[PDB]
């Protein structure tokens, strides 16, 4: 999401990365304004492994969940 | 079908049924009070229990050790006043169970525990 290119799992295992509980996107977009102006703001997105783990006003926060197929993970 | 629980596939088995109780399993063992009586050898825990006590008469000790002859159960041995007693904590998915009182936290469980274990024991 950060840098829109793909990485197998496999490869990133290979250069041993740590997984964090909590993770941060910085994504630059520009902002439609009045006069053609852009400026390249750079607003931060959460993502997060876990979503039992989250308080009711975060949940009303979450907007978007990657599905990976078996329902048993939505549960609860 | 593990009991009456369903599952979709294995990985839901691995991840809800064996992982929470891993968990909890891993927080016993990890507990302060923890220890290993050759396995959760009851003749180990009733002498330690019992050096425990003479060591300090005036404290009740007890101790929590993993069963090998029931897998997935706790011994729990306690010295009030004279021979020690023994008791078994079950692992759950759901947290801990024991005289049928369920804890997700072993905090809440050892609170209990020390409050209420004058109790009779249920079922006998």
């Amino acid at each position: 999401l950060q840098d829109l290119k793909f990485v197998p799992s496999d490869e990133k295992k290979k250069q041993g990365c740590q997984r964090e509980n909590e993770t941060l996107i910085q994504r630059r977009k520009d902002q439609m304004q009045p006069g053609g102006t852009a400026i390249s703001v750079t607003v931060p997105y959460r993502v997060v492994d876990q979503p039992l783990k989250l308080m009711p006003q975060d949940w009303d926060r979450v907007v978007a969940v990657f599905v990976q197929g078996p329902a048993w993970q939505f549960k609860g | 079908w593990i009991n009456s629980e369903e599952f979709e596939d294995l990985d839901e088995i691995v991840a809800r049924y064996v992982q929470p109780m891993a968990s909890f399993a891993r927080d016993l063992l990890n507990h302060k009070y923890y220890q290993d009586c050759s396995g959760g050898d009851r003749k180990k825990l009733e002498e330690l229990l019992i050096k425990t006590k003479k060591e300090k008469p005036t404290f009740i000790p007890y101790f929590i050790c993993a069963c090998k002859e029931l897998p997935g159960k706790f011994l729990l041995g306690y010295q009030p006043r004279g021979k020690p007693r023994i008791e078994y904590v079950t692992v759950t998915p759901e947290g801990f169970r024991y005289r049928g009182q369920i804890f997700p936290t072993v905090n809440g469980l050892f609170r209990w525990f020390k409050d209420h274990y004058q109790d009779p024991v249920p079922g006998i």
